[PDB]
């Protein structure tokens, strides 16, 4: 193993460099370490949210800087950290590894590897803190995020660039969704064409190590690790590197935004991010605002999620695309934290219970699941072509707003509401199994036609798995027409509505 | 047998781990409090030359 | 060459290039599909005539 013998060398002649030649004079000594925060007296000339290195070695980053002492706080526990410590300022402001070699590896929040798969190699350091582009280096979010899942594609298209909210309550379907999001994308990056390649970076930020060892070995099985970016913020780790680690995976995710490349960034929890950081402001002595979050938690979201954007033409065409989590209580949409968030992000996702229970297995809330691009950002084959895949989300507003409570008025209304319930029955979707546009869009066309003479609703699940089985036999230049193309023809409209009154025949 | 050789490799360095505990028994012993401070004097003094 | 201390890849090789010939095609059915398809054309035969004759009757 002449590997460990040569980089411990490396490590030791870089340490005696500098020894040799360091002259810290300003650097400051430890007054009073609370729990993950330490006041520090000195470092007159440390910049604000500049990386520190402690003494005993766990690494700080200054939010306040009072006259005379600055709030250090810890990425790491406050065991080894003591009164009178020596703390070494990095002279640089908190930054992340990012570039290319960052894919199949899992990294905390400050990049370093967790996975135990060796050092990161990455192509440069982004800092943890940077502006989001400006009104003309974006551009109008046009190219589709294909999801997979018929709910969300449908009703709630995300493109790329976009900034879409999967808002829920606890274990609604929240990282599940976002877990199919992330598995859909392997159809594209096992090809060639980088334009329509999506990496992805998942924030795993106030989950459980075990919860992101199930997220690890389910993207491991369903060939996507190669493709995806895990930033894991442990509860157990320190509540600054919780508050940092959606910061450092948006920086990575500009990385591929600013290199031609389409980024798809999920900030999943990014509520356990806010607790984390009215924990900063709490024990930072900075004066809470409503329900005790500090002031700029809505000035934190939005400006960690404003860095995901479309870049322009100019600009690379890169695209950045977030889909940030909220968890919410009870329910409880019209809380500060959640309608703070959609009023960040290009739409929301809501999941509830009641849904969920109720049988949508995508648990998808037509209602308050709105997206922000209807026309752009979704598939031309599933936009309109028909126009009634254009009316979808009106149709099942009309269907919500004359359900089963309301009068079954006439034959009309007794058509209106069948073909709500068979829609409704068609959008579920089994979990881990991401369904491409090729395959959505002939299952929304006959949401249309040949969707009311269903046998039962409960034989609807089976209906479209046989489908998609006709689909697939001699059908298959139709499915490879509506995937290539993109637009849907009348020729092509005509063999689909063919192909359903067969298949409904039989 | 691929990631057996990663855990191979895991223990080993484990190993070595364990070793450092001797490693620094080893000097913890020996009578290094003379030589370094002299060294640390010296690096010291030609760390302030320059400046 | 990721694996180092493989001492089994080139066994494991070896046995893979030994058995490449797994099996052979099975193209036993030579007789009696044939019976099946002599069957069919005598009862589509007799079907046709009886049609035939049966509309110009
Ligand atoms: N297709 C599906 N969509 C959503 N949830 C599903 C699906 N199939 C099964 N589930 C169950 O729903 C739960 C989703 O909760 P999850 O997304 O883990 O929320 P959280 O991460 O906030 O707990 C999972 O525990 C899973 O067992
Ligand atoms: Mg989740």
């Amino acid at each position: 193993k002449a590997q460990p013998t040569e980089v411990s060398s490396i490590l030791e002649e870089r340490i005696k460099g500098v020894s040799d030649e360091a002259n810290l004079n300003e650097t400051g000594r430890v007054l009073a370490v609370g729990d993950g925060i330490a006041r520090v007296f000195g470092l007159n000339n440390i910049q604000a949210e500049e990386l520190v290195e402690f003494s005993s070695g766990v690494k700080g980053m200054a939010l306040n800087l009072e006259p005379g002492q600055v709030g250090i706080v810890l990425f790491g526990s406050d065991r080894l950290v003591k009164e009178g410590e020596l703390v070494k300022r990095t002279g640089n402001i908190v930054d992340v590894p990012v570039g290319p070699g960052l894919l199949g590896r899992v990294v905390d929040a400050l990049g370093n590897p967790i996975d135990g798969k060796g050092p990161i190699d990455a192509a440069g350091r982004s800092r943890a803190q940077v502006k989001a582009p400006g009104i003309l280096p974006r551009r109008s979010v046009h190219e589709p995020v294909q999801t997979g899942l018929k709910a969300v594609d449908a009703l709630v298209p995300i493109g790329r660039g976009q900034r879409e909210l999967i808002i829920g309550d606890r274990q609604t379907g929240k990282t599940a969704v976002a877990l199919d999001t992330i598995l859909n994308q392997k159809r594209w990056n096992n090809g060639s064409d980088e334009s329509k390649k999506l990496y992805c970076v998942y924030v795993a930020v106030g989950q459980k190590r075990s919860t992101v060892a199930q997220l690890v070995q389910t993207l491991e099985q369903h060939d996507a690790m190669k493709y995806s970016i895990i930033v894991a913020a442990t509860a157990s780790e320190a509540a600054p590197l919780q508050y940092l680690a959606p910061f450092t995976a948006a920086s990575i995710g500009e990385w591929f935004r600013d290199n031609g490349k389409h980024a798809l960034i999920v900030y999943d929890d990014l509520s356990k991010q806010a607790v984390a950081y009215r924990q900063l402001s709490l024990l930072l002595r900075r004066p809470p605002g409503r329900e005790a979050y500090p002031g700029d938690v809505f000035y934190l979201h939005s400006r960690l999620l404003e860095r995901a954007a479309k870049l322009s033409e100019k600009e690379g065409s890169g695209s950045l695309t977030a889909l940030p989590v909220i968890e919410t209580q009870g329910g409880d949409v019209s809380a500060y934290i959640p309608t703070n968030v959609i009023s960040i992000t290009d739409g929301q996702i809501f999941l509830e219970a009641e849904l969920f229970y109720k049988g949508i297995r995508p648990a998808i809330n037509v209602g308050l699941s709105v997206s922000r691009v209807g026309s752009a950002a979704q598939v031309k084959a599933l936009k309109q072509v028909a126009g009634s895949l254009k009316l979808f989300l009106a149709q099942y507003r009309e269907v919500a707003a004359f359900a089963q409570f309301g009068s079954d008025l006439d034959a009309s209304t007794k058509q209106t509401l069948v073909r709500g319930e068979r829609l409704t029955q068609l959008l579920k979707q089994n979990q881990y199994s991401p369904l491409a546009t090729e395959e959505q869009v002939p299952l929304i066309y006959a949401g249309v036609n040949g969707h009311l003479d269903g046998i039962e609703l409960s034989r609807i699940g089976e209906f479209e798995s046989s489908f998609l089985s006709y689909l697939k036999s001699n059908h298959n230049e139709l499915l490879t027409e509506i995937r290539e193309k993109g637009e849907l023809s009348k020729e092509l409209l005509a063999s689909l509505k063919s192909a359903t009154e067969s298949f409904v025949a039989t | 047998w691929v990631r057996y050789e990663a855990s191979l490799r895991q223990l080993e360095q484990r190993q070595l781990a364990k070793s450092v505990i001797s490693r620094v028994q080893s000097e913890l012993g020996n009578p290094k409090f003379q030589e370094k401070v002299l060294q640390q004097s010296i690096s010291e003094i030609e760390q302030l030359l320059s400046k | 060459s990721v694996l180092k201390n493989t001492s089994v890849i080139d066994k494991i090789e070896s046995y893979v290039k030994q058995y490449k010939p797994v099996k052979i095609d099975a193209s036993k059915q030579l007789q009696v599909i044939e019976s099946f398809e002599k069957h069919a054309m005598t009862n589509a035969k007799e079907t046709e005539s009886l049609v035939s004759k049966e509309l110009k009757d």
